């Protein structure tokens, strides 16, 4: 079911070719579509008019076909530019664009071949079952607001820990993971805890 | 007259001088982008041969251009539907905002839906909908998704972005206070967290003033 | 004039000297009855795809 | 309906996923012996994240996933002859 | 005459269909751009300059519009500046000290270490800089005192 576009392109091209072949055998307001029978059964004066009508009809059909082919070629060129941009920005590196190359956090992509197309295999990073905790903006120890360098403050009910906000990895809160930026007077909700000291 | 490109600024460049800013201001902007058009469909015979037999007999000799134009119109319609289907329908589970508005300082009142009208839309959406203003075989096809479904999709996306931040578009939604979310937004552009954890008041005031200016400009100018 | 369609009873008030009626598309939409001064309305019947 | 006159299906008051689109939200499907139904499509589920000003949810595990995206690149190359087509 | 009218109406309808195809292609391109912007600006934070808002992007809020979409870019622009005197590194113990994350900014009589995009003066200590090399190649390095707590 993922091969819809690759088959639809070929189906549309085949339909256009068949429609052109069918229009090749139309009257366009003439006695017969076959031109040799027309020029052999009628006089040169009327044969000229019949040939002119057939030529005008076939020329209009060919112009419509060329216009449709130009539009389809422009669409295919846009799609190919998008595919080349994706190949250059996702396969040969690691993009930070959300919902661009895969659903989630991008890790790596594997390019594959396909008839008149390219297939990508985006390897992503999807989280799993979650757990609720209690947070705090800062921590007051000696009248100084301790803000974490890289991570969050997680309390399991009785003790406080510091962990990165992508995985449950509780660590002991110390001064090597936080920095002071003033006193405990402006931050709203700064709780009092104990900061370890090396 | 002759148009001028702009002013004439001369930055005092020196090999031992630098300019570090001391304050900041929050500014909210807007951007208009079309998505889809109207779904129309023109008939071949009813437009060319209106209640005529010889006309239809003559038209039957011109091939099958009617099928070509009908397929073209059907493709245009399905493409215009797929456009909005890919633009708006991007969330799996429809989220919603909690009753208690515990957002510190931030007052999202002009963007959240208001349960007072049949077609639930915010004030900005109402302003946007109020600002924008079967004879010879013509017929307009109705869109697949109505306006209420688009409004519900936008409200779900807004509620998800407000509550979970950027964690609902990569798996399961994770609740997070808006203050810590804004702290992460500031940390993502170099500014530390203590600049926000002490200026939340000024930031919320500037955000409310920007929202007010945006809504006033949308209501005044057309 | 000719045409095909239902003849409903609209409320379009014409002028005492005007007889026909058109729209922004320049098409017959309402014709006054000759016998009785009653403004009708011309709209085609149902048509579409199955 | 809001897009036409549908005869041959029943109007169920439920809301499943849109199998076959009709228009203006109307969607049909062949379910339960079984007959064509005419329901209204649902935008999805109904989730309500418990938002508190002192709550943080951190995942404890992870799962690797591999998606697939197919995009066309080139079309078919086809050239025609003017005279041979028109004047055979 | 019927054939002539049929040909004229066919030409008109073909021109209309061609114009509608071109307009639909343009609208599809615009819709793809809008979808990309929605996916890369609303559901996350982008680092592309002048892509979603004029300035430093923070967050966005989508809005519905008739046959369109309207975004609300929450940016972050700087404010009033102030002139200072800077230096590449500091030479105290015969060695060059480069700032770990910040900019060396002098008050005029003393020297401090501040960050960029905001003015927050600090104290030049061993936890804010790293030593690498000697004071022979750095052009513009000045002498100061590296406090050791
Ligand atoms: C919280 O964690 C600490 C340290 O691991 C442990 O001693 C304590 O029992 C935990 N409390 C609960 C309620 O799990
Ligand atoms: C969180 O909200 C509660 C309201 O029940 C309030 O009492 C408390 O001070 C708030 N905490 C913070 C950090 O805003
Ligand atoms: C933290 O300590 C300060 C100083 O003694 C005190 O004023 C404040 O109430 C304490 N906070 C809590 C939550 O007890
Ligand atoms: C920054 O600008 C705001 C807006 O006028 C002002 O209220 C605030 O006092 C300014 N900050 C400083 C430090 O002057
Ligand atoms: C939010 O703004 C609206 C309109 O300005 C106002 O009616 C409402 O009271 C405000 N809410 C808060 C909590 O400030
Ligand atoms: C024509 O005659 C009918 C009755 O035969 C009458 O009702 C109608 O008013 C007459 N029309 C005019 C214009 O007098
Ligand atoms: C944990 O959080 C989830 C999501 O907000 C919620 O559905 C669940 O009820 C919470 N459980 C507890 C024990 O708070
Ligand atoms: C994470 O999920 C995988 C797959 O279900 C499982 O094998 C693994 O044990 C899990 N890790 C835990 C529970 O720590
Ligand atoms: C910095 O110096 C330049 C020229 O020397 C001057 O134009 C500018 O106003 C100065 N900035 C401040 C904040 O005084
Ligand atoms: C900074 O320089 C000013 C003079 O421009 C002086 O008044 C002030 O005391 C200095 N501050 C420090 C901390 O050296
Ligand atoms: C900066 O430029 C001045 C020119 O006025 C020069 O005298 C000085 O040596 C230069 N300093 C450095 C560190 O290049
Ligand atoms: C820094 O100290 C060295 C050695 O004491 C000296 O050669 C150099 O001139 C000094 N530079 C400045 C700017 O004082």
């Amino acid at each position: 079911s993922a091969l819809g576009k690759l088959q639809d392109v070929v189906n549309q091209n085949a339909q256009a070719l068949n429609t052109l072949v069918k229009q090749l055998s139309s009257n366009f307001g003439a006695i017969s579509s076959v031109l040799n029978d027309i020029l052999s059964r009628l006089d040169p004066p009327e044969a000229e008019v019949q040939i002119d009508r057939l030529i005008t009809g076939r020329l209009q059909s060919l112009q419509t076909y060329v216009t449709q082919q130009l539009i389809r070629a422009a669409e295919i060129r846009a799609s190919a530019n998008l595919a080349a941009t994706k190949m250059s920005e996702c396969v040969l590196g690691q993009s930070k664009r959300v919902d661009f190359c895969g659903k989630g956090y991008h890790l790596m992509s594997f390019p594959q071949s396909a008839p008149h197309g390219v297939v990508f295999l985006h390897v992503t990073y999807v989280p799993a079952q979650e757990k609720n905790f209690t947070t705090a903006p800062a921590i007051c120890h000696d009248g100084k607001a301790h803000f974490p360098r890289e991570g969050v403050f997680v309390s399991n009910g009785t003790h406080w820990f510091v962990t990165q906000r992508n995985f449950y990895e509780p660590q002991i809160i110390t001064t090597d993971n936080t920095f002071v930026s003033g006193n405990c007077d402006v931050v709203i909700g700064i709780v009092n805890n104990t900061v370890y000291d090396p | 007259y002759t148009m001028s490109l702009g002013a004439e600024n001369s930055v005092a460049y020196s090999n031992n001088s630098i300019a570090i800013p001391t304050n900041f201001t929050i500014s909210v902007t807007t951007e208009i982008l079309p998505v889809s058009m109207t779904k129309t469909s023109v008939d071949c015979t009813m437009y060319i041969c209106g209640d005529s037999t010889e006309c239809s007999n003559l038209l039957l000799q011109y091939g099958s251009f009617c099928t070509q134009l009908n397929r073209a119109l059907t493709g245009i319609a399905v493409e215009q539907d797929k456009n909005t289907q890919e633009v708006f329908a991007q969330v799996k589970q429809i989220y919603k905002t909690p009753p208690i508005k515990d957002f510190g300082g931030f007052n999202f009142s002009q963007i959240l839906p208001d349960p007072s009208k049949p077609s639930k839309r915010s004030f900005i959406e109402d302003l946007l909908f109020n600002k924008v203003t079967k004879f010879n075989g013509l017929t307009v096809l109705p869109p697949l998704l109505t306006d209420e479904m688009i409004a519900q999709y936008t409200s779900a996306l807004l509620a998800g972005t407000i509550t979970s931040g950027w964690t609902f578009g990569a798996g399961a939604a994770l609740q997070i206070p808006f203050a810590m979310q804004m702290a992460y937004r500031f940390n993502g552009i170099g500014v530390t967290q203590n600049v926000l954890y002490e200026n939340q008041k000024l930031i919320a005031n500037q955000f409310n003033s920007a929202i007010g200016k945006i809504q006033d400009s949308l209501s005044s100018t057309a | 004039l000719t045409g095909t369609g239902v003849l409903t009873e609209s409320n379009k008030k014409f002028l005492p000297f005007q007889q026909f009626g058109r729209d922004i598309a320049d098409t017959t939409d309402a014709v006054r009855d000759p016998q009785t001064l009653e403004i009708l309305d011309i709209t085609p019947c149902s048509f579409g795809g199955v | 309906t809001r897009a036409g006159c549908l005869i041959g299906a029943e109007h169920v008051n439920n809301s499943y996923e849109c199998d076959i689109p009709i228009g203006a939200g109307i969607c049909a499907s062949y379910q339960t012996s079984q007959s064509i139904i005419a329901y209204t499509m649902s935008l999805g589920a109904e989730n309500s994240v418990a938002y508190s000003n002192n709550s943080i949810a951190i995942p404890t595990n992870f799962t690797i996933s591999v998606t697939t995206e197919i995009l066309p690149v080139s079309m078919t190359k086809t050239s025609v002859d003017c005279t041979m087509y028109i004047c055979g």
